């Protein structure tokens, strides 16, 4: 993918918004880039609720590294569009703008696709209760005295 | 038994001595293994694992 860094994500978001692109002769303002990167980090930390939220493979920049921009975001190839569409939606009010209906729809669709596989993975069935017998058809268990399921 | 031949055997009376051997034991030889229900491969394997252990 040609979108390998947090700055690539931010530039894509600004282009989606039509703030700093080549279709319109505008350069990304260095004051805008840091604000957008901070918004991206805040939104990513919000999504990834310490592991119990949306898992995307994004890498959070520590305080040690000087540039928060320039580092690979670590996303998968199928998360880039979702991330930068949501980022454009989030940072549009910075400039008193409003992301258009297509951008909002793509943000919704992308976030749902982000969570789909994790939802399938977390759709797990709880074991049998501790008070449920094994039945006499489970001959080995009911011979070795495992008449009931453990549970938990 | 020692044995001497002669007629005057004064001050030459032997004592007695019986030797012995010691027999002791080593350490147990186990076949510790772990049995899992809910496998259907540890259900048929255990019945034959006991015999292989013997």
């Amino acid at each position: 993918m040609q979108i390998k860094t947090k700055g690539d994500l931010v530039r894509a978001a600004l282009r989606k918004l039509g703030v700093a692109s080549d279709a319109t002769l505008t350069d990304v303002e260095p004051q805008s880039m840091q604000d957008a990167v901070d918004d991206l980090e805040a939104m990513m930390a919000e999504w990834y609720q310490d592991g119990k939220g949306i898992i995307t493979g994004y890498v959070f920049s520590d305080d040690e590294n000087p540039p928060a921009e320039g580092d690979d975001h670590g996303l998968r190839s199928s998360a880039v569009s979702a991330v930068f569409h949501n980022l454009a939606c989030r940072i549009a009010p910075d400039y008193a703008l409003e992301a258009t209906a297509k951008i909002i729809a793509t943000a919704k669709y992308g976030k749902e696709l982000l969570y789909k596989q994790t939802a399938i993975s977390r759709a797990k069935r709880a074991p049998y209760p501790s008070r449920m017998p094994t039945g006499s058809g489970n001959s080995f268990a009911n011979l070795n005295e495992w008449h009931y399921f453990p549970g938990e | 038994s020692p044995t001497q031949e002669g007629w005057d055997l004064t001050d030459k009376a032997t004592g007695l001595l019986e030797l012995n051997v010691a027999v002791n034991m080593g350490e147990p030889d186990n076949d510790f293994f772990q049995l899992r229900a809910d496998d259907l491969r540890d259900e048929t394997a255990y019945r034959r694992r006991i015999q292989s252990a013997a």
